[PDB]
């Protein structure tokens, strides 16, 4: 997989080129916010179980046909399933938010799950109305102070709720 | 002795045949020493 | 790639897990060491030609059969040197890439990966490119943790081309 | 005594070799009772082995066999009899091996045993009548004693997807779980209990998905929690 | 509304389309922006990356263009390089 | 156990490797870390009392009928009221194991493998234990990357009983 | 896999019919050039890994941008399976000039690679390149008379050159 | 199939590997024993009306129930005795395969695989046809070299059947 | 798999319902005729044999093509592959006569087997022919009054003709 | 396999005891050593071709009986073994280093040693003048002064003197 400080090493050796002091510059600018990239994580990882379960129940409150009989979630052997998908997303939305751009999410996770999806009856739709809300339930908790030095990480809560929004048109 | 690492175990009268067929040998190569005299206009 | 951030979701992904402080202490790591590692990369790269010329001759001195010898595989004719003063700066430029990202990385995909069967094919001595290493491992001018930094990654060269 | 049919080959990565010493991040983990693992350390072979022949999704507190897991700890199986009594168990055969045909069951355990994917169309075809006229037990016993097993996993290591990324590359072959799951558009009709295969995006009068452009505060907000000191 | 909270990253917005319109200090993915372009190592004409030096294959997937999720996938398959060239006379005198 | 040093060995075993820089980093970042975490280990012992009879209260106020209910699964008695204070000890031992070894390792051998089984048979409830780990969050007293570094691994225990 | 031989009975079981007088001369043709057949393929893998390194060295002379920054054959591990493939189709052609079709040729060295080459974006059409480089470089040491008896076996020699020819087509 | 040619091609190609002079002495050894067995084939090929019939009437002396008991499975109708020859013709062709190509090759896939399981369905005894090719084995005329390879393909598919 | 029991149960788990009393009174009328329906696949395992071998005789009389040499059913290999087919069919068809429908008959046998012949090159509708021949020689077994008391079985037996009706249209 | 930090706890777990204050500031002194080992660590790293040849070539000097023909060094099969067995433990030693405790040496390095050097005929006592040989070149290069701080850790040089006897007196 790449992080962010690959994928400007792969882009330079596809020319074969050395990195210029711009380019080195600006490396030095994401190392200045490695100690905010690990609050985020951080915050993801300890409330990974409240961001599952009550975007789950809020998933079900408003669409009450997934967990009828003959819905997609009834029988508690696929309403386990479907927690265990958005366990997963959120397991690879937090990887690439260390490694700074998304690609362990694209082809560890998103690659061929929109086919997978279709070969057992799952609406689509709704696994990324399923995203949408583990996307702000993590960004309200990125948003969070609690725990935290003063200082600035807005633009990091930008950047993860972007992988939140590739995941959710890659399903779809 | 051959080679520090390849040997060869031969019975006393058949060690006199292997060092008697080199020298053997020996007195071709005495015979290819006349290929340095003849370098140039060898055929002529 | 062998940074340490790829490095540290690999382990997590291993057992299918969050990343819990075991991988976010190894992304922190990273970060400490990324001052002087970085520092290292500007410098190397600003004296990249003066290095370049200067191992380059510093092969043709050790080894003059390699400009007298006539063939493919040496120096020994004006493509010769072009192509000898390419490889010299192909092993600098992926030391300076494994700076940059922390850890071996770009030197294993780009460089160690398959260069013992190049090294066998085209019979080019694996002793001249340790002699050019050597070199820029005593001229690079650096010191304290910033030649530290660069000296492991030429060192690690020179392991597996010996 | 009918022997199996033949089937041709295909290039595929696994045929071939990488030049890779020093492998990077996209090496995929050796999980092997060669190395004398302690008990935190043979959970992680257990549910190693779980991943790779059950899902994610079916490593379930009413899926684990927890008497065939006390025989690994006490050396009594190897990881070859193990990776065996997960695919004669009865959480495999009640949720795989009978939403399947024997077509899609071959390439299924062709994926998750052997590590690879199948070589043609025709291979589906000749190992399907194994399952047929002896069993699961006859089928799982002549695919773990070819040569492909023996050689790449031995004994004593877990099963992996073999050869899945190329050394350069960030996009490799699709993971064996993702590309192939547990039924597919056949059983998908109406015998795993299915309505209208499909489903448009969900419509709301409330847009959340709005994109911003290049006037909007919010793209210069970035000091805006709090402003840098000093004079 | 525009994107004014932090908070509303969760809420309401996604991500910027393009890169004109990322966080300021950042590229479209989130990840800092970094200048695309270093020093060349060995400047030569036989041997260095020229004008025709072939394109990385680990350039796309190491963008994250190939994913097709992902915006910078572009699909090839309605685009002009697909259509057929009636400059040829094979596929003119075919298709008249 | 997982921690941040056999998880840079166990990666460079399979890989059949020296140690690396991408290694070398990452146990430089347990050995930064480990000032602020071995403080909390520190001042979560010596303070550990005051804390196990804290949180065994905070489960009876908020759930008393553990203390009304008769049956053996229930602090109504005497025996079992200190089996409650046995447990509330047991999850914050491993806590502090934790913070000394860095990642975690040691819940994850001794407490969180087998626990599932243990609270079905013997009727326990996970809710009484993550009211008792939150009343420790909110009452260690500690501040800062010290306070950062033990609700790290009180979350870790709650994430595995919710 | 089928040899020559194998290839008549095959043809012959399935008409039900015993060989006749003119398959079976046909078949003692075969069995008498059979050292000559012999000679050129000692001929050719005692000099295998010249033929490879050879017409590598001329094709990236030829099209100097596939070791050029980006080219598909510049880095150490692209160099070295590039001369891995050469090395394989060299050894399947070696197979298929003892069994005297290309069965081998096609079943197990051929089958997919073309698709491959399209998924990597490997051009096609290099390769075959520097098979008929492979070809030509075989050709000319299998016409070489030194070590063998003086005759001629130029039949031999126009079937080992379709061979090559058979995979320089089936790549592109 | 079994030929030698194709058994030298699967030892190679196993270790992945090159044809060294390990192979082209076992196909060296093909050619200079295929002057017999092709004197061997067209002899058989040029006499197999002879040998079919003589084989065929060999066993109903030695079985005389064959033509006389009631059944599809027995020679007593026109219908049977035009299938017990074609068998005996199939023996003999599958023989003739077997000298063109060297080694027990054709008669493998075409005549043993699969031939327990016919027998044992329309009630064949096996022993029929061993009284069959063991007439031929006796009177197919041939003498020296020409007739041990005749003979070695016989007895193979006498060694399958009893 | 199902039988007749479960596949009522799975419907109304889908619909979300207990069984009506008509659906209770339906089940215990199949357990009223159950050892009638024992009787019948114990005349069909019995001479299970004699079914597969006696219709396959009587298929290559009347089709005298399969077993000419190019056809499908020539070789010692094709032609005992043609017998287990019979033996497979033969067998599903009695696993779907003790579970009451043909659950069984469709996933473990009937599915994806037309297009798998049809990639084999084995004629489709020569096997619905042997089907047909199994079908009626089965029957006629069922039909036999010996070691039973005498009753009417024949809606049980047009439901085992049904069964193999339905395995030679789902093969063609 | 346990690293230092973790031995202390596997032990204080087994009385069910906290960690005296003793005990967690006799660990916080070796955290403070945490920059003398890395320097250590990395010094044999980057030396580690260089050890392993060295020391190998100074044994073939003063035991010539190995690399004679007949000896168990001789066909460089076993003479490739005889070099990735010094590798092997030159790597499991480095390993227990950075850890602090030789719990990764002894399991998956050590455990059967002799027992697989008996088996096969190695004598097990010139691998301990092997292993002592590469003891002292790197507990030499470890007391180099070049490019460090001029400090004092003479106490980890004894210890990893120590791993070296362990791994010589668990083979012979
Ligand atoms: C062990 C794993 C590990 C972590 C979890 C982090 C934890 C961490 N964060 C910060 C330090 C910080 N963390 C934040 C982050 C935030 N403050 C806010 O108000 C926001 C809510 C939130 C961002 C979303 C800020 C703003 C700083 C310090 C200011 C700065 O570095 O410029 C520091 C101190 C660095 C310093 O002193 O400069 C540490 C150790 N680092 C690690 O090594
Ligand atoms: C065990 C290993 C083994 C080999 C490596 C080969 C090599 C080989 N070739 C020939 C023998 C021969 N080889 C050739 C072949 C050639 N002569 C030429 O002038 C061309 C350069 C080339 C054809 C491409 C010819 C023409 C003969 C002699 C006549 C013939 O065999 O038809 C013979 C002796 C048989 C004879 O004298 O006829 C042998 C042993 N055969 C083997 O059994
Ligand atoms: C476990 C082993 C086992 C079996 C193999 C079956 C066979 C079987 N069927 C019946 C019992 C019966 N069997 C039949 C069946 C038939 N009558 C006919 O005229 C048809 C030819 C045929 C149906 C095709 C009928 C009709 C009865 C009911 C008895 C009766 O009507 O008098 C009985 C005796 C019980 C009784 O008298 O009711 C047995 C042993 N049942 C078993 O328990
Ligand atoms: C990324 C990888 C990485 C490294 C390689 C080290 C590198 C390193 N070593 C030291 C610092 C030091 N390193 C050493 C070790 C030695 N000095 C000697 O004279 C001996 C030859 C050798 C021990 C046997 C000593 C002794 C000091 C402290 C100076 C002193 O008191 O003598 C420091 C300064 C911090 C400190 O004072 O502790 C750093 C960064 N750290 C890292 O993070
Ligand atoms: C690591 C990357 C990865 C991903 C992303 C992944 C997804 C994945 N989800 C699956 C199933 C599932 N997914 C869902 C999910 C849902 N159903 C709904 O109605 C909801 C809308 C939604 C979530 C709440 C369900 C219910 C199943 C069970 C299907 C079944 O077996 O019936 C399956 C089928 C295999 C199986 O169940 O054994 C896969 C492969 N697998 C992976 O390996
Ligand atoms: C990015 C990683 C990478 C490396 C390291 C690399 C090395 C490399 N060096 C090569 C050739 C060469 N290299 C040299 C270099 C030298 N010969 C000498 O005598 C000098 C002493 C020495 C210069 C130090 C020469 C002369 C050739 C041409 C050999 C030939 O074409 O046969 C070749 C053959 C193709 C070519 O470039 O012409 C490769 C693949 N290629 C890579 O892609
Ligand atoms: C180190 C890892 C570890 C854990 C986690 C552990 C838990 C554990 N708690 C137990 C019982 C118990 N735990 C409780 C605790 C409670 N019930 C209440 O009503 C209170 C609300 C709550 C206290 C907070 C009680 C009352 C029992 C006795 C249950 C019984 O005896 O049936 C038992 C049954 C045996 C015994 O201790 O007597 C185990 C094994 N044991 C371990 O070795
Ligand atoms: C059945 C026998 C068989 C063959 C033949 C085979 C080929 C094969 N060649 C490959 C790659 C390759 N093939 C080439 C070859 C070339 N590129 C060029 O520019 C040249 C024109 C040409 C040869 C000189 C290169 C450079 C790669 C891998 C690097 C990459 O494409 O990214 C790969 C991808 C996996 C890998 O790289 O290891 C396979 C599977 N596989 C098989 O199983
Ligand atoms: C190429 C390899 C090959 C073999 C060996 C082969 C044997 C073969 N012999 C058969 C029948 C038969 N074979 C015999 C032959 C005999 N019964 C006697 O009593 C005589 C003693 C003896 C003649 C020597 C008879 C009578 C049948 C008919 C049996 C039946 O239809 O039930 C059948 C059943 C179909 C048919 O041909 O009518 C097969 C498949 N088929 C093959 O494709
Ligand atoms: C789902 C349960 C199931 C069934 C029913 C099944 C059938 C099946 N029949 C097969 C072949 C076959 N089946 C036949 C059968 C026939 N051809 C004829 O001419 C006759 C009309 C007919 C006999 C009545 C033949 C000739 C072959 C191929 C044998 C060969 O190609 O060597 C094969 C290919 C395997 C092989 O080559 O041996 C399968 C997988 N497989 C299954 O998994
Ligand atoms: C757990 C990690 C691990 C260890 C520790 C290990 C040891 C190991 N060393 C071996 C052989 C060997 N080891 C040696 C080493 C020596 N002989 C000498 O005379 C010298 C004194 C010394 C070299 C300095 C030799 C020569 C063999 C080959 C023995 C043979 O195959 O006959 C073998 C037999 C397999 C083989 O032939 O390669 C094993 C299993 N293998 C492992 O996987």
């Amino acid at each position: 997989m790449l992080d962010a400080f690959a994928k400007v090493v792969a882009q330079a050796d596809a020319r074969g080129e050395f990195l210029s002091n711009t380019q080195i510059d600006a490396l030095s600018k994401m190392v200045k916010e490695g100690n905010q990239r690990l609050d985020i994580v951080n915050k993801v990882t300890s409330n990974a179980s409240a961001i599952v379960t009550n975007s789950a129940r809020a998933l079900f409150a408003e669409q009450p046909q997934l967990i009828q009989p003959g819905g997609n979630a009834y029988t508690s052997r696929r309403m386990a399933a479907c927690l265990r998908d958005m366990e997963i997303v959120l397991r690879y939305v937090s990887y690439a938010m260390i490694a700074g751009d998304s690609s362990v999410l694209d082809d560890r996770c998103l690659n061929g799950l929109r086919e997978t999806y279709q070969a057992l009856g799952t609406p689509g739709s709704s696994v990324a109305v399923a995203i949408q809300k583990m996307k702000d339930a993590s960004v309200a908790l990125a948003n969070d102070t609690t725990g935290t030095p003063i200082g600035d990480c807005s633009s990091l809560v930008a950047e993860l709720a972007g992988y939140f929004d590739r995941a959710a048109v890659s399903v779809v | 002795e051959i080679v520090p690492g390849s040997y060869m175990y031969l019975s006393p009268a058949e060690a006199a045949e292997y060092r008697a067929q080199q020298a053997a040998v020996s007195q071709v190569s005495a015979a290819f020493s006349a290929d340095v005299q003849s370098k140039m206009a060898q055929v002529s | 790639m062998k940074t340490p951030i790829t490095e540290a979701i690999a382990t997590a992904d291993n057992q299918g897990r969050f990343l819990s402080n075991t991988e976010l202490q190894a992304v922190n790591g990273r970060y400490q060491r990324a001052t002087a590692s970085l520092t290292a990369a500007k410098a190397l790269t600003g004296s990249a030609q003066r290095l370049i010329t200067g191992a380059a001759q510093a092969v043709y001195n050790k080894f003059p059969y390699t400009t007298q010898m006539p063939g493919p595989a040496y120096a020994s004719s004006a493509i010769g040197k072009a192509k000898c003063a390419r490889d010299i700066g192909y092993y600098l430029r992926m030391v300076t890439y494994c700076l940059v990202v922390g850890g071996t990385g770009p030197m294993d995909e780009y460089l160690v990966a398959g260069l013992e069967e190049i090294n066998r094919s085209f019979d080019l001595s694996p002793s001249w490119y340790i002699e050019a290493l050597q070199y820029i491992k005593n001229s690079h001018g650096l010191s304290g943790q910033v030649a530290n930094e660069a000296n492991a990654y030429i060192d690690y060269a020179i392991n597996t081309l010996s | 005594s009918i022997p199996i049919l033949k089937y041709s080959l295909s290039t595929q990565n696994q045929r071939v070799e990488s030049f890779e010493v020093n492998p990077g991040d996209e090496q995929y983990r050796i999980y092997s009772t060669d190395s004398l693992p302690s008990s935190s350390e043979v959970d992680q072979i257990i549910w190693a082995a779980y991943r790779q022949i059950f899902s994610e999704h079916q490593i379930l507190k009413s899926t684990k066999q927890p008497f065939l897991e006390s025989q690994l700890r006490f050396n009594q199986i190897s990881i070859k009899d193990f990776i065996k009594g997960l695919v004669l168990s009865a959480p495999f055969r009640d949720l795989n091996y009978n939403v399947n045909n024997n077509y899609r069951f071959v390439e299924i355990c062709v994926q998750r045993v052997l590590g690879r994917d199948i070589y043609n169309e025709r291979e589906k075809i000749a190992w399907s009548i194994i399952i047929a006229t002896q069993g699961l037990e006859g089928f799982i016993d002549t695919l773990l004693n070819t040569q492909e097993y023996l050689s790449n996993f031995g004994d004593s290591i877990v099963p992996f997807q073999r050869r899945r990324i190329i050394p350069q590359r960030s996009k490799g072959e699709m993971p064996f779980n993702l590309k192939t799951p547990r039924y597919g558009i056949e059983f998908r009709s109406k015998l795993a209990a299915t309505q209208f295969s499909w489903a448009s995006p969900i419509r709301r009068f409330r847009p959340q998905e709005q994109q911003p452009k290049a006037g909007d505060p919010a793209l210069f907000l970035n000091m805006v929690q709090e402003m840098g000191p000093g004079l | 509304d525009k994107a004014r909270s932090r908070s509303d990253w969760g809420n309401r917005n996604v991500l910027p389309a393009s890169e004109g319109d990322a966080v300021l200090g950042r590229t479209a993915k989130g990840a800092v922006a970094v200048p695309e372009f270093g020093i060349p190592q060995l400047d030569d004409p036989v041997l260095g990356f020229g004008p025709d030096s072939m394109v990385d294959p680990r350039i796309a997937e190491a963008d994250g263009a190939v994913w097709r999720w992902d915006a910078g996938f572009v699909d090839e398959s309605m685009t002009l390089a697909s259509c057929a060239d009636i400059s040829d006379e094979a596929v003119a005198d075919e298709a008249f």
